């Protein structure tokens, strides 16, 4: 009685990967815009009043 | 004879921005020129050494 055990299995199939990656949120916490120089410079202009 | 020169990539970058232009090309431009230079002037150099 020739069972399973005789034979000798080969190469096991390789089913399914598996990477772990983040669920990365900053192209929605944030407001990006490329600078085109090494120093970028924001203007902050505002409203006032005779007191300041 | 001969000559070498270190530029970091960040310089590149900045060069290539800001002014406009290519780092890689100065220093190529540079030491080439240097070097010329030098046996330019060693011929007139030993001129006046060997002159009576």
């Amino acid at each position: 009685s020739t069972t399973t055990n005789s034979n000798s299995i080969g190469r096991p199939n390789l089913v399914a990967l598996t990477r772990a990656t983040t669920k990365l949120i900053y192209s929605d916490i944030v407001a990006t815009q490329r600078t085109n120089q090494p120093v970028a410079a924001f203007y902050g202009i505002k409203y006032l009043n005779p007191d300041n | 004879r001969q000559l070498k020169a270190a530029y970091s990539i960040e310089l590149a970058q900045d060069l290539r921005a800001v002014h406009g232009m290519d780092a890689d090309a100065e220093l190529s431009g540079i030491l080439a020129t240097e070097i010329m230079l030098e046996i330019n002037r060693e011929v007139v150099d030993w001129i006046n050494y060997s002159a009576q």
